[PDB]
């Protein structure tokens, strides 16, 4: 991972996530992904 | 081509159509960047009882660095309106 | 021609389209490690 | 709810038109590995 900042930050507010989905989750972002388009991916596969 | 191999790669983890079609869904511009409203961001802070400080004095400090992803990151927490969708995929991953 | 094959075909091309956008992503990584 | 069957054709032929010029660009990328 090594994203410290954005998984600590994640982490606390959000209460619990798989640590390797959110090492993914938070590259999808990184390439410039609509930010409300990825939350309907992950409000899809569930 | 990386968005590609992310989805593939989540679909792994979330192995739980919704592949391909998945991966036709998401669509936006090369090189620019979409600032989202700041005001959900409070909204997600109250949703949240688990941390009444904590969540919100490290959320502050993290702001004070400059983070390319800090504004994305903050809305998506803020849209998981579904409840323990994702935090009952993490329990199976530890065990 | 059922018409419920008609828009079922499309997923096959699709399916051809991403299945074979993934192979490539690791045949580039490995032409990167080996050099 | 119902295909235009016009833009469907051209989707059809762009699509195919295009996949196997991706195919072309794996069996040699593939095959310089080998080699």
């Amino acid at each position: 991972t090594e994203e410290m900042e954005l998984y600590e930050l994640a982490q606390a507010a959000g209460g619990g996530i798989d640590p390797d989905v959110f090492k993914i989750l938070v590259d999808l972002l990184k390439l410039n992904v609509a930010p409300l388009a990825v939350f309907q991916m992950l409000k899809s596969m569930c | 081509r990386i968005h590609h191999d992310v989805n593939e790669l989540l679909s792994l983890l979330r192995v739980h159509a919704e592949v391909y079609i998945d991966l036709l869904q998401k669509n936006r511009t090369p090189y620019v960047t979409t600032t989202v409203s700041a005001h959900s961001a409070k909204v997600k802070i109250a949703e949240f009882s688990r941390t009444p400080e904590d969540f919100l004095k490290k959320y502050d400090e993290l702001k004070s660095k400059n983070t390319r992803n800090l504004d994305p990151l903050v809305y998506l927490l803020s849209k998981l309106t579904e409840d323990k969708e994702t935090l009952q995929y993490l329990q199976q991953n530890a065990k | 021609r059922n018409m419920k094959d008609f828009e079922n075909q499309i997923t096959e091309l699709k399916k051809e389209n991403f299945n074979l956008k993934l192979r490539i992503y690791f045949l580039e990584e490995r032409m990167q490690q080996e050099f």
